[PDB]
């Protein structure tokens, strides 16, 4: 449900901008943290018949694998964008 | 309280530590099996007596005590076992959803920064507060006569992260006893933190 | 040379984006056109109210229909006269929101010891603001400020009788809605005293 989404999507959002930190100065465990949180959400929103939302959120689970191994600076903040974006637009509504 | 048994409550200090409490032919030895869906862990801890018809048990899920083991997506089977004639006997089986189930260590290292003659701020210090849930900090304190009762005290509360608070309208040369606690109000689950070890200070004298 | 779009979302209500045309010896009227990073629904929109300065083109404001917080903001200035001299920007309109000052604000004596301050906002959700507190006593010293997280309730444990407080407060579109850096104006003061 929205309300069950909202408050893990505020969670993730803790763990990617802790990782975010991390990346421009235990990213395993907020990583890894984060990887099941957005599972859940994939799976919440599998649950309430929106595939476009919980492909995006397959999608930031990948890109988030993605972001220690990124060679280009400027990719890392645009995939960091990327998924702190997205997160905030479930917050939000 | 914890949703599948009844009798068994268990607490997250949300970051490495979940401690659980047994409320009681009787057997010797009682164990605390805790395993997580998403992790493939599993731990373990020996229950101990504490007081009549309570018996504690802590689960140390991780190496450093700012770790964060556990999530708000994760649900671990806690398991009560106890050894008996023929072996492990499972006693009791039960759902724990740790940020459901949240009580913060309680406040340290309380200290006097400024006192007047009717003037005091005091400060406190934090630990084991996880990211998840650290914006949603508050804290209650409560200020007594010394003599008087913790009960007769006057409980003040913080609705937002301070960690310091200036009392005035205090009596000169008069000595005072002050406790602090900590809780996070995201959805109001959890229960309040234990008392800070008590700041004993008198105000200069008239 | 053409001079940088400044975009400003306030209270996620309009969009004010601005150009400086003084930096050109000759204002030549720029032009600016935008679109979202959306697929198959990609295509740039003049901007329908533009701002003018000396009859030139100053700015584009956009109204909330055409706002889009959480879909990346491609804008693009350009001039019409000669169309290879564009500039092209991205932006990430939630970190651009800048709040309308809260309003009604509200004492209330919890106790006869301490007293809690209350406000509201206008447009933007109760949920998604920070808020910063600032008091001051009678005695006129500094403010003492400190941050409210996304509750508008602010506590007053202790208070002083005989000093008279003031209290103003001013909210941030951060962190968990937008990561806005930009504080709001100060709320109406309120005493107490
Ligand atoms: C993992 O967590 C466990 C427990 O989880 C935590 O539980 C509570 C206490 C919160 O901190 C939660 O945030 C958290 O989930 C940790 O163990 C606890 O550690 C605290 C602090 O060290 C401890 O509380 C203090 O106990 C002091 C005495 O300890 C000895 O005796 C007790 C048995 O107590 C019995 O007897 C007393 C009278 O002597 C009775 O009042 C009491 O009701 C009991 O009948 C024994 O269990 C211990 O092992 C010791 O042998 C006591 O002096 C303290 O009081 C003072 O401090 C508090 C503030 O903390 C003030 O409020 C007071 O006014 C005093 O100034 C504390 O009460 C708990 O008993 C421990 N609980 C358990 C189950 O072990 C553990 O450390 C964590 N581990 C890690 C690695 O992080
Ligand atoms: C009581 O002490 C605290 C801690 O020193 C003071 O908190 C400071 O507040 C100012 C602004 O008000 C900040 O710039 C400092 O960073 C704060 N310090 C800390 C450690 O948080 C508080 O102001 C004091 N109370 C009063 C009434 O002055
Ligand atoms: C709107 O545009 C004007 C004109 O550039 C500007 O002065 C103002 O700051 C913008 N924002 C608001 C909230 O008025
Ligand atoms: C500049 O362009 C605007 C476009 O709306 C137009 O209204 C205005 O008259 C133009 N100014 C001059 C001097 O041509």
């Amino acid at each position: 449900p929205k309300k069950k989404i909202q408050l893990h999507a505020e969670h993730a959002l803790y763990d990617a901008l802790m990782i975010l930190n991390i990346v421009k100065t235990k990213l395993e465990d907020y990583a890894f943290n984060f990887e099941l949180i957005l599972e859940e959400i994939a799976r919440l929103f599998e649950s309430g018949d929106q595939k476009d939302e919980a492909e995006k959120a397959k999608r930031m689970k990948e890109w988030m694998k993605r972001i220690k191994t990124t060679a280009s600076e400027d990719e890392q903040e645009e995939m960091a964008n990327a998924i702190i974006t997205i997160l905030q637009s479930w917050i939000f509504s | 309280a914890v949703k599948n048994c009844s009798h068994l409550e268990c607490f997250y200090n949300s970051r490495a530590n979940v401690s659980c409490m047994w409320s009681h032919l009787n057997v010797t030895t009682c164990h605390v099996h805790a395993k997580s869906n998403l992790r493939h862990w599993n731990k373990t801890c020996e229950l101990t007596l504490v007081r009549q018809a309570s018996w504690a048990c802590n689960l140390i899920l991780g190496s450093f005590p700012e770790s964060q083991s556990l999530t708000s997506v994760d649900l671990l089977d806690i398991n009560v076992v106890c050894w008996e004639e023929k072996g492990w006997r499972r006693v009791k089986t039960c759902d724990f959803h740790p940020f459901d189930n949240l009580r913060l260590v309680a406040p340290h290292s309380l200290q006097v920064l400024h006192i007047d003659t009717q003037r005091c701020n005091i400060s406190w210090k934090v630990s084991q507060v996880s990211h998840y849930i650290e914006p949603y900090l508050e804290f209650e304190a409560r200020r007594r006569l010394l003599g008087h009762s913790w009960e007769d005290a006057s409980v003040l509360s913080l609705k937002q992260r301070q960690q310091w608070l200036f009392l005035e309208m205090l009596i000169p040369s008069t000595s005072y006893e002050v406790q602090v606690r900590v809780k996070a109000q995201r959805n109001n689950t959890g229960t309040w933190s234990p008392w800070s070890q008590p700041l004993t200070f008198r105000t200069r004298p008239a | 040379p053409l001079p940088e779009v400044q975009c400003f979302v306030f209270n996620i209500e309009y969009m004010n984006c601005t150009w400086n045309s003084s930096s050109e010896p000759q204002a030549t009227n720029l032009t600016l056109h935008y679109r979202y990073k959306v697929s198959d629904n990609n295509t740039f929109q003049e901007c329908s109210h533009y701002l003018f300065s000396k009859e030139i083109t100053s700015g584009c404001q956009i109204q909330k229909e055409d706002i889009q917080l959480y879909q990346t903001f491609v804008v693009q200035l350009q001039d019409p006269q000669k169309p290879q001299r564009r500039a092209v920007q991205k932006l990430n309109l939630q970190n651009l929101v800048i709040p309308r000052a809260p309003e009604n604000l509200t004492l209330s004596n919890l106790s006869e010891s301490q007293l809690e301050l209350r406000w509201k906002s206008r447009h933007i959700k109760e949920r998604c603001l920070q808020y910063l507190v600032q008091y001051r006593s009678n005695r006129d010293r500094s403010w003492t400020e400190l941050i409210v997280n996304h509750e508008p309730r602010f506590s007053l444990p202790s208070v002083d009788e005989l000093k008279r407080y003031t209290f103003r407060v001013r909210s941030r579109y951060n962190p968990i809605c937008g990561s806005s850096q930009q504080w709001s104006k100060w709320s109406q003061p309120v005493h107490w005293g």
